[PDB]
């Protein structure tokens, strides 16, 4: 004699906001599913983010291209916050060529079907000379969590070039996740709760797809208790 | 006596870690004791962790 909740409306307030609600919760399971989901979404959602950049005529990070008005040490710290969602493959290799005076927004990356940039109003660098020219070849990967460049070196396998600029990659499509159980109301039941997971992605991953991939990370892990091995 | 010198640099970039010694302005030192995960940190009413 129990009740089990079902998905309900998804008030997509904005592009990076969301509010998914879980209607018919039995009493006592409010804070049990919430905090067991907030600790999953914030931790283990597979995202995609840049892995290693490569510019045309520069050898190391602390250089300074001629024509741009940033050190290369800040062109990598602007790419790392690039949001992109590949659909078909697992990894890509983007491109970027531009020439002229004017800021190089992220929308100038070469267009592909699978790769789909999300924040095209982004800024990457500036160009401030009529004969200036920047031409890089960004990389992209899938994963989860966070893997700094120093620890992704143990699997280097003879990274032959000296033009590869390694970036640290923090794949995760979630930023902050609140939730507040409140007094739901079925037609006749003295106490039924409602969960309201006010999520906030970086425009990458769909809300309803997160929760359906944060539940099966739980429901797949409880097997080891449903069958105690002894 | 010296025949020819050579001078090489190295731009090592060191992150933060347990052991480093942060401190405020008012004379309150402290050695960083642990680097938590993103979600063990006390979150206020709107998820923003300290």
């Amino acid at each position: 004699e129990f009740l089990k909740p079902r998905l309900v409306d998804i008030e997509q307030v904005s592009s990076t906001h969301a509010k998914v609600t879980l209607e018919p919760l039995e009493r006592g399971f409010g804070h049990t599913l919430g905090n067991a989901l907030r600790r999953i979404l914030l931790s283990s959602m597979p995202g995609c983010a840049v892995t290693e950049v490569e510019i045309d005529g520069v050898l190391h990070e602390y250089s300074t291209k001629e024509g741009v008005q940033e050190d290369i040490l800040e062109i990598l710290l602007n790419l790392k916050g690039l949001a992109v969602r590949v659909q078909g493959k697992d990894e890509v290799i983007l491109t970027l060529n531009k020439s002229g005076i004017g800021p190089v927004t992220a929308a100038d990356i070469t267009h592909d079907g699978d790769v789909e940039i999300v924040k095209p109003q982004h800024v990457i660098c500036h160009l401030t000379d009529e004969n200036a020219s920047i031409s890089m070849r960004i990389k992209v990967q899938r994963g989860r969590g966070y893997v700094p460049a120093s620890t992704r070196i143990h699997s280097e396998e003879d990274e032959r070039p000296i033009g590869r600029l390694l970036v640290d990659a923090c794949y995760s499509p979630v930023e902050r996740i609140a939730y507040n159980v409140e007094a739901a109301r079925v037609e006749q039941r003295t106490d039924l709760d409602k969960l309201v997971i006010e999520m906030e992605t970086n425009g990458t991953i769909d809300p309803e797809e997160a929760i359906r991939r944060a539940a099966t990370i739980l429901a797949e892990q409880l097997e080891a208790f449903v069958d105690l091995r002894d | 006596g010296v025949l020819k010198i050579v001078k090489v640099y190295l731009a090592v970039k060191r992150r933060i870690q347990p052991g480093d010694k942060m401190a405020g302005r008012h004379g309150n030192k402290g050695v960083i004791s642990k680097i938590n995960p993103i979600e063990d940190m006390p979150y206020d009413e709107n998820g923003t962790p300290v």
